[PDB]
C-alpha cells in the first residue's frame, strides 16, 4: 500500500542524517564577512548621490 | 513492518534535532550585537509603471537592470523599460490566468505561467518583429507558481502538484521532476552559481535540490505554515522564507538549521514576496498588508515600510546591481523604490 | 438698480415690520448650522478617507458636498455682517454671492449625479463618457465655470433668464431622466428576487425630485411672479421671499441625508466606526 | 398703528418730586424712549429704553414701568426743568410720539 | 521577410508617379518605413519616413512639398505618391522597415528598389577615404567624420554602418556605435568618440567588397555619409 | 524636449501599445465572468453540455452579453492559495445534485464545500447563481428511499414538493452574508432550455444591483 | 469734532409747489447709523415721516406720507435730501432730521441727536 514511500522516506532521511555541518558561529561569521566586504557597494544601502543614480523622476 | 519503518524515521528525525542542537553554540543575535545598526531607511518611489487594468501577480528583473516583465489577470505581459516609462512589448496570453513570470538571464525569452498548468516561453528577439510564443511546455499536474530561467536551454519550475521540473525547452520533455514534498510548492530561487535552488511549499518547509543530481539535498522545517516566498542570499550559502505566519526566517546551508526570524507583534498577516539587496545586508518583505517592509539581516529591527500600495503587494524584485527595487501589487501600478 | 442692491435692501426690510419673524427666521438658520455643519462635516469624513472606491457618483456627492458647506458656511455671514457691519452693501458681496452655491452650482450637480445615474443604471451611452474620474473632474469643472457665468450675469446692474435657464430647464432634465430610469427599473422579465433594492432605488429616486420641487420651487416662483405680475403687494413680497431662501437652504441639511447616509453601502462605515 | 396717550399739564412746586404717565395702546415691553423738549430749542433726548441714562446726564430723571403703561419721575424740578416731556414707542415701525406735558410753578 | 517594390520606369518631368512596396513576412502594422533614394553614380539620400500608425511624417527638405507618403497596413504596402519632378529625381527609390524599442535594431532590412528616370541646418558627414585597395587577410579601418558630438544625454551615439554589395541592395552592418545586427560575423566592429568614427573589419574576404555609408540619427536621418569604396 | 529621435519614437510606439491595451481592456470588460463551481462532478459537465489539464474557459453568448465560465474543478490542489485569483468575478454557479442525497454522505460533503465557499473573505458580495440538478432521478428516488436518511431532523412528508423545498431552504441557510449577498436557486431540468435564460435573468439583476450601488441608490 | 446735524435755513413755501430739506452729518461714520425724518407741528404733537439708510438706501416712510415724501442721500458730502411736493396749507411745519443706531433685538433703537429744525411755512 504505501511500503514504497515509507522506505524511500526513511532513506531520504537517513541520507539526510549523515551531511557534514559547521558550526553556527563559523557560519555567522562568514555572513558577517560577505555583508561587511560588500557593506560599501551597495545603493540601497548606502545612497549614491543623485547624478550616478539613472531614476531621476 | 510500517511501525519498524516510523520508528526509524523518528529516531533519524531525533538525531538530526540532536545533531542540528549540538551544532547551535552561538546564535546570530550574540554575534551581530556589536555592530552598529542600519538606521531608519526612507525611501522614495522614483517611478510609477502604470498601464494595467488587474492584479499584478508577478514581475522579474532583466539581468541588464532596466528592462522588467510583468504579468496580471487581464491576460497581458508588459515589458517595461524603468528608467523611462514607456512599454517595450505588450503580449496577450492565451490563458489571462497568470500567476508567475520570469526574464531569461540572456534577455532572449520571457516565461510565464498559472492555473492552465503549462509554462509558456516567449521569444523577444525574433526577425517578425512580433512576440511569439516559442515553447509550451506542459506535464504538470497543478498550478504553476513560481518558474525561473536556468539559461535560454533549460528552466525550472515549480507546480502545485508538490513537485519541481527541469526542463530542456528545445526537447520540451521534463528532464529532471524533484519531488519528496508534502505539500503544494508556492516559490522558487536559484543559487547563484546556478547549480543548486531551494522550493518553499504549504507543508512549512522548504528544499534544497541539486538541479544537476536530481535529488533533494537538503530539508529545513521551522515555520508553522505555508511558504509563500523564498530567496537565496547573494553569498549562496543561506536564504531567507517568507511565510504566512508573518515570519521571515533566515536559513543557512551549512548548518542546516534556522539562524534568525524576523517576527513583530504588530503584523498578524502573511508574506507574498521576500528579497534581498545586493550585499545581503537588507531584507525586503513585501507583506499582505498593503505594504512592503525593510528588515535587517544580521539584525532583527526594521529599517523603512514603503508604504503606498492601494492594496497588498504580491511581487518583489531587486535588481541585479541593486540600483533600486521595485514592487508590484494588486492595485494595477508597479512601482520602482529606492 | 442692482438685484443684489434689492437682495441686501429686502434682508433688513422686514426687520421693523416683522421683527419677531425675523429672530424667528435667526433661529431657524442657527438650527439649519447646526444641522448642516456637522452632518456635512462627518459626510465628507466618511466619504473622502473613509471611501477607497473611485467612481463618478463618489467624487460628484463628494464636490456637492463641498459646496453644500460653504453655502452653510456663508449662511451665518449674511446676518452676521447685517448686525455687525450695517451699511456696506456693495461692500458685502459674499453675503448674496453666497446665491452661487444655492440656486446655482447646486442645481447642476444634483443634475449631473441624475445624468450619471441615467448612465451608469440602464447606459444608454454605451462608453458612459469613457468612465474615469477624469470625465467627472472635467464636469465638475465645466459646471463650476458655468454658474459664474450665470451668477456675473441677471444681478448685473435679466430676472425671467434665471428661472428660465437655470431652473425649468435643469429640472426638465431631471425629470426626463428620473421618468427614464423608472421605467428601465420596472420592465418585465427581470428577476422576483431584487425587488427589495429595485424598489428602493425607485422610492430614493422620485424622493430627491420631491425635495428639488420644494426647496427650491418657492424661491424662483416668487422671483418671475413679482415682475410679471405686479399686482402682490411689499409685504407678501418680502415675507414670501424670506421664508423661501431657508426652504431653499433646507436643502443643505437635505443634501447628504438623501445622497450620503441612506446608501446602505456606505451607511454601515458610520454605524460601524 | 399704537397711539400713544399722555398725562396732561400737572402744576409742581419747587423742591417736590413729579411723576407722569405715558400709556400705550399695545404691549410695548421696554421700548419707549423718553425726550424732554425747552421752550423755543431743539428736543434733546433724556432716557433710550424707558430705563436707561447717556452722555453723564444727571440721575434727577428716570424713567419706568414694563409692557404697555410707562411713568417717568422727575425729583426735584428745576428751573430749566420746564419743557414738554415725549414717549416714542419703537416696536412697531410707525412710530408715534405722546401727546405732551407741560410743568408749571 | 521580403520587402519588393514596384513602380518606376521612365517619366516625363512635371508628372506624376506612384511607387508601392510590399513587405510579406513579418508584422507591418508594428514597423516605420522610410523610403531612401540614392543616384546612378552618387551615394544613398534620405527622402521620406512614416511611423507605426502614422503618428508622426517626415520628409526631405529637398523634396518636402510635392511628395506625400501613406501606408495600407490591411493592405500590408506603403505608398510614396510623387508629383512635379524634376532632373534631380532620376534615382532608385529603397523601401526600408525600421522599428524603435529600447534595444532595437532600425533599418535592419532594406528592400530591393526600382530606378526612376525622367527626362531633361543638417548634420553633415564627411568620409576621408574613397577608395581603398586591400587585399583579403589584412585589416580594414573605415573612418567617419560627422558635423557634431552624436553622443545624447541617454548615454548612446546615434550612428549607424551600412554596407553596399555591387547589384544589389544595402545590408545593416553596425547599429548605434558597435552594437553588432543579427547575421552578420564577429569580424566587424565599431568605435570612436564624439564627431570621430571608425569601423574596424580585423579580416576580410572576397565578398566583402563594396561602399561603405554611415549615418546619423541624433536629429532625424536627413543626413548620410559619400559612401568609401572597398576593392581588389 | 531633450528627447532623440529613437526616443521619440519609442514614445510614440508605448502610446500605440496603450492604446490598443485600453481598446483591449474596454473590450473585455463588458462581458461577464462566472465561476462554475461543482462539488466532486455533480451536473458541471453537463451544465457546460447543454449550453451552446488545470482550469477550463468555456465562452458563449445570449441576448447582447459575452459569458466566460471558468470551471475550475479538475484543479485538485490547495484551493487556499489559488481562489483568491476568482475575487471580482460576477457570480459563482454552483452545481449540487439532489440524487446524491443517499449516497461519508456526497451531499453533506456538497454542504461543506458550499460552506467554505459562501462565507469566504474574497467572496463577500459575488452572488451564487445556485444549480439544483436533475430533480427527474431525484423524483424516482424519492418515493421508496425517505429524505430522513441524510436528514436526521424533518418533520415532513416524503412527497417532493416540500422535500426538495426543504434543500433549497436550507442550503440557502449557510449564508452568513444574507445582507451582501443573494443566492438564486434554480431546479435544473434536462430539457429545459430556461437554463442559460436565468443565468442571463440573474446576471442581470446582479449588474443592476452592481450598478445601484455605485450610484448610492443601493 | 463732536456728532453733529447740520440742516439747511428757514424757506418760504406756496401752495402747489416743492421744497428740498437737505441734514449733513458730521463726527461719525455717517453709513453705520440711519438717517430719520420727522415732522414737528405747532396744534398737533410729532409725526414721524420716515427713515433711510445712507448705505443701503433702504428707505422707508409713514403709511399716512408715503409718497408724499421722497428720500435720497448722496454720501460724497453725507447729505440726506428730503423732497416734498404739492405743498399745501396744513403742511407748514419743523422738519427735523435725526442719527439712529441699529440695534440687534430691532432695527433701530437710539434716535441720539437731532438737528436744529428747518422752519417751512405755506
Amino acid at each position: 500500500a504505501s511500503i514504497a514511500q515509507a522506505r524511500k522516506l526513511v532513506e531520504q532521511l537517513k541520507m539526510e542524517a549523515n551531511i557534514d555541518r559547521i558550526k553556527v558561529s563559523k557560519a555567522a561569521a562568514d555572513l558577517m564577512a560577505y555583508c561587511e566586504a560588500h557593506a560599501k557597494e551597495d545603493p540601497l544601502l548606502t545612497p549614491v548621490p543623485a547624478s550616478e543614480n539613472p531614476f531621476r523622476e | 513492518e510500517l511501525d519498524q519503518l516510523r520508528q526509524e524515521a523518528e529516531q533519524l528525525k531525533n538525531q538530526i534535532r540532536d545533531a542540528r542542537k549540538a551544532c547551535a553554540d552561538a546564535t546570530l543575535s550574540q554575534i551581530t550585537n556589536n555592530i552598529d545598526p542600519v538606521g531608519r531607511i526612507q525611501m522614495r518611489t522614483r517611478r510609477t509603471l502604470r498601464g494595467h487594468l488587474a492584479k499584478i501577480y508577478a514581475m522579474h528583473w532583466g539581468t541588464d537592470s532596466r528592462l522588467l516583465v510583468s504579468a496580471s489577470q487581464d491576460g497581458k505581459l508588459i515589458i517595461w523599460d524603468s528608467y523611462t516609462t514607456n512599454k517595450v512589448h505588450a503580449i496577450p496570453l492565451r490563458s489571462s490566468w497568470v500567476m508567475t513570470c520570469a526574464y531569461a538571464p540572456s534577455g532572449n525569452y520571457v516565461a510565464c505561467g498559472g492555473l492552465d498548468n503549462i509554462c509558456s516561453i516567449y521569444n523577444l528577439k525574433t526577425r517578425e518583429g512580433n512576440v511569439r510564443v516559442s515553447r509550451e511546455l506542459a506535464g504538470h499536474t497543478g498550478y504553476l507558481s513560481c518558474c525561473r530561467f536556468l539559461d535560454d536551454n533549460q528552466i525550472v519550475t515549480s507546480s502545485g502538484d508538490t513537485t519541481c521540473a527541469l526542463w530542456d525547452i528545445e526537447t520540451g520533455q521534463q528532464t529532471t521532476t524533484f519531488t519528496g514534498h508534502t505539500g503544494d510548492v508556492m516559490s522558487l530561487s536559484l543559487a547563484p552559481d546556478t547549480r543548486l535552488f531551494v522550493s518553499g511549499a504549504c507543508d512549512a518547509s522548504a528544499k534544497l535540490w541539486d538541479v544537476r543530481e536530481g535529488m533533494c539535498r537538503q530539508t529545513f522545517t521551522g515555520h508553522e505554515s505555508d511558504i509563500n516566498a523564498i530567496c537565496f542570499f547573494p553569498n549562496g550559502n543561506a536564504f531567507a522564507t517568507g511565510s504566512d505566519d508573518a515570519t521571515c526566517r533566515l536559513f543557512d546551508l551549512r548548518a542546516d538549521q534556522e539562524l534568525m526570524t524576523y517576527s513583530h507583534d504588530n503584523i498578524i498577516c502573511g508574506i507574498t514576496s521576500v528579497s534581498f539587496s545586493k550585499s545581503g545586508r537588507l531584507l525586503l518583505a513585501g507583506y499582505d498588508d498593503f505594504n512592503c517592509n525593510v528588515w535587517d539581516a544580521l539584525k532583527a529591527d526594521r529599517a523603512g515600510v514603503l508604504a503606498g500600495h492601494d492594496n497588498r503587494v504580491s511581487c518583489l524584485g531587486v535588481t541585479d546591481d541593486g540600483m533600486a527595487v521595485a514592487t508590484g501589487s494588486w492595485d494595477s501600478f508597479l512601482k520602482i523604490w529606492n | 438698480v442692482p438685484l443684489f442692491h434689492l437682495f441686501a435692501r429686502l434682508d433688513e426690510e422686514l426687520h421693523g415690520t416683522f421683527p419677531g419673524l425675523w429672530l424667528a427666521l435667526m433661529a431657524v438658520h442657527g438650527a439649519i448650522f447646526l444641522a448642516g455643519l456637522v452632518l456635512n462635516g462627518l459626510a465628507l469624513y466618511v466619504f473622502c478617507c473613509r471611501t477607497r472606491a473611485k467612481t463618478p457618483s463618489v467624487i460628484y456627492t463628494i464636490n456637492l458636498v463641498v459646496t453644500d458647506l460653504l453655502v452653510g458656511l456663508s449662511l451665518p455671514t449674511r446676518f452676521a455682517v447685517y448686525y455687525g457691519a450695517r451699511g456696506c452693501l456693495r461692500c458685502a458681496f459674499p453675503h448674496v454671492l453666497g446665491y452661487f452655491l444655492n440656486m446655482h452650482c447646486s442645481i447642476l450637480f444634483l443634475t449631473c449625479i441624475c445624468v450619471d445615474r441615467y448612465l451608469a443604471i440602464v447606459r444608454p451611452e454605451g462608453s458612459r463618457r469613457c468612465r474615469q474620474p477624469a470625465c467627472a473632474r472635467a464636469v465638475c469643472a465645466f459646471v463650476w465655470l458655468a454658474a459664474g457665468a450665470v451668477t456675473l450675469s441677471v444681478l448685473g446692474v435679466r430676472v425671467f433668464a434665471l428661472t428660465v435657464l437655470e431652473f425649468l430647464l435643469p429640472l426638465l432634465v431631471i425629470s426626463v431622466f428620473t421618468g427614464r430610469i423608472m421605467c428601465a427599473l420596472s420592465r418585465p422579465g427581470l428577476l422576483h428576487q431584487g425587488r427589495q433594492r429595485r424598489v428602493r432605488a425607485m422610492q430614493l429616486l422620485l424622493t430627491v425630485l420631491i425635495i428639488f420641487l420644494v426647496c427650491f420651487t418657492p424661491f424662483h416662483a416668487r422671483q418671475v411672479a413679482v415682475a410679471l405680475w405686479p399686482d402682490m403687494p411689499h409685504h407678501t413680497s418680502l415675507v414670501v421671499y424670506h421664508v423661501a431662501v431657508t426652504l431653499s437652504s433646507l436643502n443643505s441639511c437635505m443634501d447628504p441625508i438623501v445622497y450620503c447616509f441612506v446608501t446602505s453601502g456606505f451607511q454601515a462605515t458610520v454605524r460601524g466606526l | 398703528d399704537t397711539v400713544l396717550t399722555q398725562s396732561p399739564a400737572l402744576a409742581v412746586s419747587l423742591g417736590q418730586r413729579v411723576t407722569i404717565s405715558c400709556r400705550a395702546s399695545k404691549s410695548v415691553s421696554t421700548y419707549i424712549h423718553w425726550y424732554q423738549q425747552r421752550s423755543g430749542q431743539q428736543p434733546k433726548l433724556l432716557i433710550y429704553s424707558a430705563s436707561n441714562l447717556e452722555s453723564g446726564v444727571p440721575s434727577r430723571f428716570s424713567g419706568s414701568g414694563s409692557g404697555t403703561d410707562f411713568t417717568l419721575t422727575i425729583d426735584p424740578v428745576e428751573p430749566d426743568d420746564i419743557a414738554n416731556y415725549y414717549c416714542q414707542q419703537i416696536n412697531e415701525l410707525p412710530y408715534t410720539f405722546g401727546a405732551g406735558t407741560k410743568l408749571e410753578l | 521577410v521580403q520587402l519588393v517594390e514596384s513602380g518606376g520606369g521612365l517619366v516625363q518631368p512635371g508628372g506624376s508617379r506612384k511607387l508601392s512596396c510590399s513587405a510579406s513576412g513579418f508584422a507591418f502594422s508594428s514597423f516605420g518605413m522610410h523610403w531612401v533614394r540614392q543616384a546612378p553614380e552618387k551615394g544613398l539620400e534620405w527622402v521620406a519616413y512614416i511611423s507605426s500608425g502614422s503618428g508622426t511624417i517626415y520628409y526631405a527638405d529637398t523634396v518636402k512639398g510635392r511628395f506625400t507618403i501613406s501606408r495600407d497596413d490591411p493592405k500590408n504596402t506603403l505608398f510614396l505618391q510623387m508629383t512635379s519632378l524634376r532632373s534631380e529625381d532620376t534615382a532608385m527609390y529603397y523601401c526600408v522597415r525600421s522599428i524603435y524599442y529600447y534595444g532595437s535594431s532600425p533599418f535592419d532590412f532594406w528592400g530591393q528598389g526600382t530606378t526612376l528616370t525622367v527626362s531633361s541646418s543638417d548634420i553633415v558627414m564627411t568620409q576621408a577615404t574613397s577608395s581603398v585597395p586591400v587585399t583579403p587577410g589584412e585589416s580594414v579601418s573605415i573612418s567617419c567624420r560627422s558635423s557634431k558630438s552624436l553622443l545624447h544625454s541617454n548615454g548612446n551615439t546615434y550612428l549607424y554602418w551600412f554596407l553596399q554589395r555591387p547589384g544589389q541592395s544595402p545590408q545593416l552592418l553596425i547599429y548605434r556605435m558597435s552594437n553588432l545586427a543579427s547575421g552578420v560575423p564577429d569580424r566587424f566592429s565599431g568605435s570612436g568618440s564624439g564627431t570621430a568614427f571608425t569601423l574596424t573589419i580585423s579580416r576580410l574576404e572576397a565578398e566583402d567588397v563594396g561602399v561603405y555609408y554611415c549615418m546619423q540619427h541624433l536629429e532625424y536621418p536627413l543626413t548620410f555619409g559619400a559612401g568609401t569604396k572597398l576593392e581588389l | 524636449c531633450t528627447l532623440s529621435a529613437e526616443d521619440k519614437a519609442a514614445v510614440e510606439r508605448s502610446k500605440m501599445i496603450d492604446r490598443n491595451l485600453r481598446e483591449d481592456g474596454e473590450k473585455a470588460a463588458r462581458e461577464v465572468k462566472l465561476l462554475l463551481l461543482g462539488a466532486g462532478e455533480s451536473g458541471k459537465n453537463t451544465i457546460v453540455k447543454q449550453m451552446k489539464t488545470g482550469i477550463v474557459e468555456t465562452h458563449f453568448t445570449f441576448k447582447d452579453l459575452h459569458f466566460k465560465m471558468f470551471d475550475v474543478g479538475a484543479q485538485r490542489s490547495e484551493r487556499k492559495k489559488w481562489i483568491h485569483c476568482f475575487e471580482g468575478v460576477t457570480a459563482i454557479i454552483f452545481c449540487v445534485a439532489l440524487s446524491d442525497y443517499d449516497l461519508m454522505n456526497r451531499m453533506h460533503e456538497s454542504m461543506k464545500l458550499f460552506d467554505s465557499i459562501c462565507n469566504n473573505k474574497w467572496f463577500t458580495d459575488t452572488s451564487i447563481i445556485l444549480f439544483l440538478n436533475k430533480k427527474d432521478l431525484f423524483e424516482e428516488k424519492i418515493k421508496k428511499s425517505p429524505l430522513t436518511i441524510c436528514y436526521p431532523e424533518y418533520a415532513g412528508s416524503n412527497t417532493y414538493e416540500e422535500a426538495a423545498a426543504y434543500i433549497q431552504c436550507q442550503f440557502e441557510d449557510l449564508n452568513k452574508r444574507k445582507d451582501t449577498k443573494e443566492i438564486y436557486t434554480h431546479f435544473t431540468c434536462s430539457t429545459d432550455t430556461k437554463n442559460v435564460q436565468f443565468v442571463f435573468d440573474a446576471v442581470t439583476d446582479v449588474i443592476i444591483k452592481n450598478n445601484l450601488k455605485d450610484c448610492g441608490l443601493f | 469734532s463732536q456728532v453733529q446735524l447740520q440742516q439747511s435755513g428757514a424757506e418760504l413755501a406756496k401752495p402747489g409747489s416743492s421744497v428740498k430739506i437737505s441734514c449733513k452729518a458730521s463726527g461719525y461714520t455717517f453709513t453705520s447709523y440711519y438717517i430719520s425724518w420727522i415732522k414737528q407741528t405747532t396744534g398737533q404733537g410729532l409725526k414721524y415721516i420716515g427713515f433711510i439708510n445712507p448705505g443701503s438706501g433702504h428707505t422707508n416712510y409713514n403709511e399716512k406720507f408715503k409718497g408724499k415724501a421722497t428720500l435720497t442721500v448722496d454720501k460724497s458730502s453725507s447729505t440726506a435730501f428730503m423732497q416734498l411736493s404739492s405743498l399745501t396749507p396744513d403742511d407748514s411745519a419743523i422738519y427735523y432730521c435725526a442719527r439712529g443706531a441699529g440695534g440687534f433685538l430691532r432695527i433701530i433703537t437710539k434716535f441720539d441727536y437731532w438737528g436744529q429744525g428747518v422752519m417751512v411755512t405755506v
